[PDB]
């Protein structure tokens, strides 16, 4: 969701 | 009067007023709400905006240029976007405007960074879907198992004279693709520090010369800050960047603060009273009174969603 890739 | 706690919001400032929008908590904050923090009085004001209101998003990228707010990208309930909005706050009831830009926009993404230079908004990096585009893209294999996503090193210009997208032809070695890095502009130098890429939250520091489009890497002599993503990097003078918070490769939430001195190419650790308040995915804005206002973000590993300690605290650093 929003936090992937961080 | 205080906004709900949140991470992944945007905060932009004119040096006096800080405008807060979006983000999520434990989900997305109300899209029509714009929270205004008066940096001098310390008081909040909520207003409801109208017009082309963007969907509620995290990881959007916003700027404030002469009290016009610009917003690009982000992640809403159906994924990443590459829409561009503007909200004139110079005055009436604030009205969002979705700008149908000319040229090829960037790919849909969040958790990127932007530099402001003259009439140009220059966007770098981020996380989103596979992208014609200059630069490189690198998939995040943990997305393969929906649509796969990945990091980019793309540089894109939105020329506010015409609202036309374009890409500069750069020289030098770009930073790797990355997201949740932090960008800061001083003069004609667009600094970028850290960010997530593959299995690292990195510690490297670059700037893109916004006149000649040459990338430079900065190797500071001496002790550098630990690599991180989801940190803030804020210009506080013509010669100092202010670094706070973030998240290490080993999932440590950070509360250290540093100032990078541009002319000496040196990091200086910065003592402050919030050592027990680490924050990741907060925002930070400089005041006209030389302060940095940190708002929002998460005090622990927000990847454990049911344990995420989202915050609505204002942290005031005196730099």
């Amino acid at each position: 969701g929003p936090s992937s890739g961080g | 009067a205080c906004p709900a706690e949140r991470s992944g919001h945007v905060a932009v400032s004119d040096g006096r007023h800080m405008f807060v929008w979006g983000g999520y908590k434990s989900f997305y904050l109300p899209r029509e709400e714009l929270w205004i923090y008066n940096m001098e009085t310390g008081r909040w004001k909520k207003i409801n905006t109208e017009g082309d209101v963007p969907p509620s998003m995290s990881g959007s990228c916003a700027v404030c240029v002469d009290r016009v707010l610009y917003l690009f990208g982000g992640h809403h309930s159906r994924g990443n976007t590459n829409k561009f909005y503007m909200l004139d706050s110079r005055s009436r009831v604030l009205q969002w405007e979705r700008i149908d830009c000319q040229g090829i926009p960037p790919s849909s993404k969040d958790k990127l960074g932007v530099w402001v230079y003259k009439n140009k908004l220059i966007f770098f990096g981020g996380y989103g879907y596979l992208p014609k585009v200059l630069g490189t893209f690198e998939f995040d294999e943990t997305s393969f198992w929906s649509h796969p996503r990945g990091w980019n090193d793309h540089v894109h210009i939105l020329d506010t004279e015409t609202f036309t997208w374009s890409q500069p032809i750069t020289t030098g070695k770009a930073p790797s693709p990355r997201a949740a890095h932090a960008c800061a502009t001083v003069g004609n130098r667009g600094f970028v520090f850290g960010g997530r890429y593959r299995d690292a939250r990195m510690n490297d520091l670059h700037y893109l010369n916004l006149d000649t489009w040459e990338w430079n890497e900065l190797i500071p002599q001496g002790i550098c800050p630990v690599g991180r993503s989801w940190h803030s990097l804020t210009p506080v003078s013509s010669d100092h960047l202010f670094l706070f918070g973030g998240f290490t490769t080993d999932k440590q939430p950070l509360s250290d603060a540093w100032t990078y001195c541009i002319s000496k190419n040196e990091w200086i650790q910065f003592n402050h009273p919030y050592t027990e308040k680490p924050r990741l995915w907060h925002t930070a804005c400089a005041s006209d009174e030389g302060e940095v206002i940190v708002f929002g973000g998460c005090a622990n590993n927000l990847l454990v969603h049911h344990r995420a300690a989202h915050s609505n605290e204002i942290l005031i650093f005196s730099v």
